[PDB]
């Protein structure tokens, strides 16, 4: 809506620099932290990109658990390098919603289901 | 509701028609693009919609082989304004059947339910032709059930032969493969297919073929959506030679067991196949002449029971088990041959009795007037009986105005099987002998001739 | 510092999934106008006009039916008959099949060399096949053969020989007949099932018969068959294309004279041995076989049974699906989704027989011997589920794709003639395009519910099942997953 | 349909009161 | 259920070649100074309305104290 544009409101883009600057330290993107166990719509979207985006998701993601058992950060060589907030997921994970949306409003069981634990 | 033998009181019953419907003709119109729609009435309740395309399997070159046995797989998908998931739904809201093939040199898409929904299945079929996205997760699954099959094609040798008596005989286009292999399928992708289809689909290539629509419905729906196809140059036609060749494969290791098959095949050439009209008509008659069968089928009268074939080979030499005639006529060149099994301990005389059938023909003497007028009635009525669907007649529609550029009426089809003689057998069989033999063989290799063995007991 | 969107291979790749993504958000309002995914019942009266079929009846009993089209240039001409494997007595079990192969090879006018040349030299065809409760022998010809065509089946049907050279030498064609449909194994579940489902009633024996009655066979029993069953009010002359009625009558009338004259019908004969239905089962396991084969079966309705039309409207709710199908996880029904979803199938059927007294309604499946637990469990959900909770777009779909497929099919003149024929044997008359489609269109979602409570909800089963099939639950687990304790 | 899916469940609401005051005959409420 | 297909590669040492304990008391003034100029803002979101409300009622309490006196 219009509380959370940063180039409108002063206090989103304070709350915008501050997922940003921790973000860097471990040198991880926003889209990182999307889990294809908390979501079963996050699983599709990751099998329908090409090889070489979900390799280097893995590989920013073993970097950084490794940057907190050892509890340091990225050096800031290599903090000056970091891009979060450019995206590699939430297009295609758009794509798989609009479709499962168009699936229940004309009949159709669903394509995978969560197992009952 | 009554039982079935009562009749339903509170219906509505149409006036019947005449006894005596008075046939269409076929209405061509060409666009100022270069598209061609054809449209024919009929007499049934239901209609057939088809679009046929002049490209194929001999407009491949090496970075796009097995990227037109793919597109008949990729046929009715995912376009840019429906989903894979709207199209299967679509046809099924209306009880319509959808179908694709592909060959060397056509490519048709076709389309057929009731003739209230013409509207509907016009520009359901415009669309899946000419807007298809082609999504690699779509591609990918298609993918791999053509490598699943291609793991065996060893269980239908007479594809497995008609294919190899084409490469082994060819030198360019008309030597392209058909069914590819599993490197080919390795270098294949959604983005090879998707520019392939536009440069190769284009409106001086696409004809639109109906049978049981008016010609001013086709016009009021087909052309909005396809006027807009830009104007190009068509492209040179792909060239190859007739050489000879050999060719044969022992087969793969474990087909052997206790018995033993043998599958061989010849075959020869002759310069025109459909734009010298009057010898094509020869040879289908040549072909329903020499006929033949497997004879263990039990039909009855009908299909080939007294073709030369029959009562001079499986009549007398119990050891076959298949012989038949082969034509594959094509555009400017042609093919036709003899394909037989027999036993492998029965193998070499089995090609001399099949050579000396091929020279009886070539004598002016050996045929009978009472054979000839045989497999000229056999001819002409398997013409006119296949033509009682509106399958192939909308079919008829499609690959006749992509090689002569109008529909030839079927009179003149019966006219000039009429005219062919007890010589003009004797002669273009005379001028299908002079060209080099095309041999090719499966099962056990071992026990066969060679080439120069078997090509030097003709002429040349 | 930050490396720009076109350095790394890694984010240059994913700039080109955003542009190809971009390409399915503007959709072209102008190829959106006539079609539409969801069902609707629309009206086909305009389209539904055709020729008149005229039934004449001659003074012996015999029928003689005809739709004309003269504008065509060949004809289909055939004899219909009341009669088949049903009508016979274990003794004589496969003679109605034995007749047929022993027909085209008689005559005191023309010997079997001479018969097959005729047709030859024409550029005709004569065929002929046997069911259990009908038989046909129809030609195909040009339309100035229509004389000569309907002089042949009228002597091949009065004046045949059977001499005991031409017996004994069809009795190893047949023997050799049996030896190949012993390995086709959708005709082998189909013959075990009719022998459990229709057990010591006449319904369940083989057409081909056993094979110690094949080589006993001899020409008095090929005789007294056919002077017990081809008689006059069980026949049918039908003929299509480009023919003329009155001059057909005129032919028949003269040709068919020397036939048969016992006064029984067929409805005698069915009502003093009725075929009754038993829940019963029979499995052969092999265990070297790769792929495993079953069916399972309820009863069903005859063929003048109203509720006939609402099980062929529900058999196009189940289905089919088949693995090298378009449709593949987008089908409408949804025994198919969940099939085709899961790939616990190679292939599955919908199938639904008809009888006088009798049918059969049920599912023919092909799958690999670990997913048979959870193909059975998607079976019998979505049977039993038709007696509970019907959806509306479901039966408006599977009334569109009925209409459809029963007039797809009559295409040329050897499907209208076969479609006279049939229909005259067991309706007594030609059922009109239009009341057709005005008894498919009055089956709503209400009408569903009560035909499969009479039919499936709480009844017996028959399977017959072939293969690996270990795992495949046994019949108490079948028999009592036809009702659901829950609701 | 689904109106007899839930027709036949607020029943099911009440085979359960025939059953719970079976046996407990809860006097005071 | 537990694999990623990957692709890296580790060193590693022998731990009877290095120090163990030493590096706890390295730089405690540079660990110290990370830790609370950065959770100062949890801090004095836990303590911050229990030592304002803790004023609220002694002053309640000494004012209905001295107005019951005589
Ligand atoms: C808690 C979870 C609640 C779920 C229960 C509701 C339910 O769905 O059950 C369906 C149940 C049966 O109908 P249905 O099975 O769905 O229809 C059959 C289909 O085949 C559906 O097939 P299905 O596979 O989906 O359902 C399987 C099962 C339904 O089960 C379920 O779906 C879930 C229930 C299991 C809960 C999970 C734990 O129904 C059965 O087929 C019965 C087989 C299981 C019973 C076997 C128990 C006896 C074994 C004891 C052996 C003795 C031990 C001897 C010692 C050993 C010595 C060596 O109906 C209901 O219970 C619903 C009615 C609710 C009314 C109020 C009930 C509360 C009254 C108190
Ligand atoms: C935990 C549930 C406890 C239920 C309970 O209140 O105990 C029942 C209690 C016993 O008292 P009562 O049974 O009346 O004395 C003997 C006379 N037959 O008194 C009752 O009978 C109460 C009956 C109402 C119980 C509903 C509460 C659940
Ligand atoms: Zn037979």
């Amino acid at each position: 809506q219009s509380f959370i544009d940063p180039k409108k409101n002063w206090f989103a883009a304070q709350h915008m620099k501050a997922i940003s600057k921790r973000l860097r330290r471990f040198g991880l993107r926003y889209d990182d932290l999307y889990d294809p166990y908390y979501d079963l719509d996050v699983k599709e979207a990751l099998n329908r990109l090409p090889k070489e985006v979900v390799d280097a998701r893995h590989q920013r993601l073993k970097r950084a658990m490794d940057l907190s058992m050892k509890h340091e950060y990225l050096p800031e060589d290599l903090q000056a390098m970091q891009t979060p907030f450019r995206g590699y997921l939430q297009e295609m994970l758009a794509l798989v919603k609009r479709e499962k949306a168009e699936r229940e409003s004309l009949g159709g069981l669903p394509l995978y289901q969560r197992t009952i634990p | 509701a009554p039982p079935l033998d009562f009749p339903l009181p509170g219906v509505t019953l149409p006036s019947p028609l005449p006894d005596h419907v008075a046939p269409g003709k076929t209405i061509v119109t060409t666009l100022p693009n270069g598209i061609k729609l054809a449209s024919e009435t009929s007499a049934g309740p239901a209609a057939s919609i088809g679009l046929y395309v002049d490209c194929g399997s001999i407009y491949e070159t090496p970075l796009t082989f097995g990227a037109t046995h793919l597109l008949e797989r990729m046929a009715f998908k995912s376009t840019r304004n429906r989903t894979h998931f709207r199209v299967v739904r679509e046809v099924e809201a209306i009880g319509g059947n959808v179908q694709a093939s592909a060959s060397r040199e056509q490519m048709g898409y076709t389309f057929d339910a009731l003739k209230t929904h013409v509207p509907e299945m016009v520009e359901l079929l415009v669309d899946c032709v000419r807007n298809p996205v082609f999504l690699d997760w779509e591609v990918n699954e298609q993918l791999l059930k053509v490598k699943a099959e291609v793991g065996e094609a060893s269980k239908n040798p007479q594809d497995l032969l008609l294919e190899a008596i084409h490469s082994a005989g060819y030198s360019g286009a008309l030597a392209n493969p058909l069914l590819a292999s599993e490197s080919a399928l390795n270098g294949l992708n959604g983005s090879i297919l998707e520019e392939f289809v536009a440069e190769n689909y284009t409106a001086p290539r696409i004809v639109l073929a109906a049978s049981g629509v008016e010609h001013e419905e086709l016009l009021s729906i087909a052309e909005p959506l396809l006027s807009d196809l830009p104007n190009v140059p068509r492209p040179e036609e792909p060239k190859s030679v007739y050489t000879g060749g050999d060719y044969r494969c022992h087969t793969e290791s474990g087909h052997i067991l206790n018995g033993q098959r043998t599958h061989f095949a010849l075959a020869f050439e002759l310069p025109g196949g459909w734009h010298k009209l009057k010898d094509a008509m020869v040879l289908t008659v040549l072909q329903m002449l020499l006929g033949g069968g497997g004879s263990f089928s039990a039909g009855g009268p009908g299909k080939g029971m007294y073709s030369r074939l029959y009562l001079r080979v499986l009549n007398e030499y119990p050891q076959f088990h298949s012989i038949s005639a082969f034509n594959n006529i094509y555009n400017n060149t042609g093919i036709f041959g003899i394909q037989v099994t027999t036993g492998s301990d029965f193998v070499s005389k089995a090609i001399d009795i099949t050579v000396n059938e091929l020279l009886a023909v070539a004598t002016s003497g050996q045929v009978d007037q009472v054979q000839l007028d045989r497999a000229k009635q056999a001819t002409k009525s398997a013409i006119l009986m296949n033509l009682e669907s509106r399958m192939v007649v909308s079919e008829d529609i499609g690959r006749q105005v992509l090689t002569y550029g109008e529909r030839k009426p079927v009179e003149d089809f019966l006219k000039a099987v009429d005219e062919v003689t007890l010589k003009d057998i004797a002669s273009i069989s005379q001028k299908l002998i002079s060209s080099p033999l095309t041999m090719a063989s499966y099962g056990d290799v071992i026990y066969v001739p060679n080439y120069e063995s078997v090509s030097s007991k003709f002429r040349s | 510092s930050p490396p720009p969107p076109n350095a790394m291979v890694y984010d240059r790749l994913a700039e080109a999934v955003k542009a190809k993504l971009r390409q399915l958000e503007n959709p072209d309002p102008r190829f959106l106008k006539y079609g539409s995914p969801r069902p609707t019942l629309t009206d086909h009266t305009r389209i539904l006009a055709a020729p008149e079929t005229r039934v004449t009846t001659l003074p012996n009993g015999l029928r003689v039916a005809t739709e004309s089209s003269l504008a065509a240039r060949t004809a289909t001409v055939g004899v219909w008959i009341d009669a088949g494997s049903r009508f016979e007595t274990e003794e004589s079990n496969g003679t109605a099949h034995f007749l047929e192969h022993m027909i085209f090879k008689g005559t005191e006018k023309r010997n079997a060399r001479e018969l097959e040349e005729e047709i030859e030299n024409m550029g005709g065809h004569l065929n002929a096949y046997t069911s259990r409760e009908q038989t046909t022998y129809y030609a195909k010809v040009a339309d100035k053969d229509v004389p000569k065509a309907l002089d042949i089946l009228a002597d091949i049907l009065q004046n045949s020989r059977f001499d005991e050279n031409r017996i004994s030498r069809e009795r190893d064609v047949i023997l050799r007949e049996m030896e190949e449909v012993e390995g086709q194994t959708e005709e082998v579940i189909f013959d075990h099932l009719h022998a459990t489902a229709f057990q010591y009633t006449p319904l369940g024996r083989t057409i081909l018969g056993p094979a110690q009655n094949i080589k006993t066979i001899t020409k008095d029993h090929l005789q007294n068959y056919i002077q017990t069953h081809y008689t006059a009010p069980r026949m049918v002359i039908a003929a299509s294309g480009a023919v003329k009625h009155e001059d057909i009558v005129e032919q028949v009338k003269k040709l068919f004279t020397k036939l048969s004259t016992d006064p029984t019908t067929a409805s005698q004969l069915v009502a003093k041995e009725p075929a009754i239905f038993t829940g019963s089962e029979v499995r052969m396991l092999d265990d070297e076989i790769p792929l495993a084969q079953f069916a399972v079966a309820f009863e069903g309705a005859s063929w003048k049974d109203p509720d006939s039309i609402a099980l062929m409207v529900m058999q196009a709710m189940l289905g089919s699906w088949n693995k090298t199908a378009g449709g593949g996880k987008h089908m409408g029904s949804e025994l198919a989704q969940r099939v085709g979803i899961n790939e616990v199938a190679e292939s599955m059927m919908a199938f639904n027989t008809n009888y006088k007294d009798t049918g059969l309604f049920g599912v023919y499946a092909v799958a690999k011997p670990d997913c048979l637990d959870d193909l059975s469990y998607a079976i019998m959900y979505e049977t039993t589920k038709l007696a509970y909770r019907v959806s509306d777009d479901d039966v408006t779909r599977a009334r569109n794709q009925l209409k459809s497929s029963l007039l797809l099919y009559i295409d040329g003149t050897s499907p209208v003639a076969e479609d006279i024929g049939r229909q005259l044997l067991t309706y007594g008359r030609r059922i009109p395009f239009a009341e057709l489609f005005a008894r498919i269109d009055a089956v709503d979602a209400s009408t569903i519910k009560r035909v499969a409570n009479r039919f499936i909800y709480d009844k017996d089963i028959a399977i017959a099942a072939m293969g690996p099939i270990q795992r495949l639950p046994d019949y108490n687990w079948f028999r009592r997953r036809t009702y659901w304790n829950r609701y | 349909i689904q109106p007899t899916d839930v027709k036949a469940a607020a029943m099911w609401g009440v085979a359960a009161a025939t059953g719970g005051l079976y046996l407990i005959q809860p006097w005071g409420w | 259920k537990g694999f990623v297909p990957m692709k890296a590669v580790t060193y590693g040492l022998s731990p009877f070649q290095q120090k163990i304990m030493p590096g706890l008391w390295k730089d405690l003034p540079t660990k110290i100074h990370h830790k609370v100029s950065e959770n100062w803002i949890s801090a004095t979101l836990l303590l911050g309305p229990l030592v304002g409300v803790y004023s609220y009622v002694q002053n309640y309490q000494e004012k209905e104290k001295l107005s019951h006196r005589y």
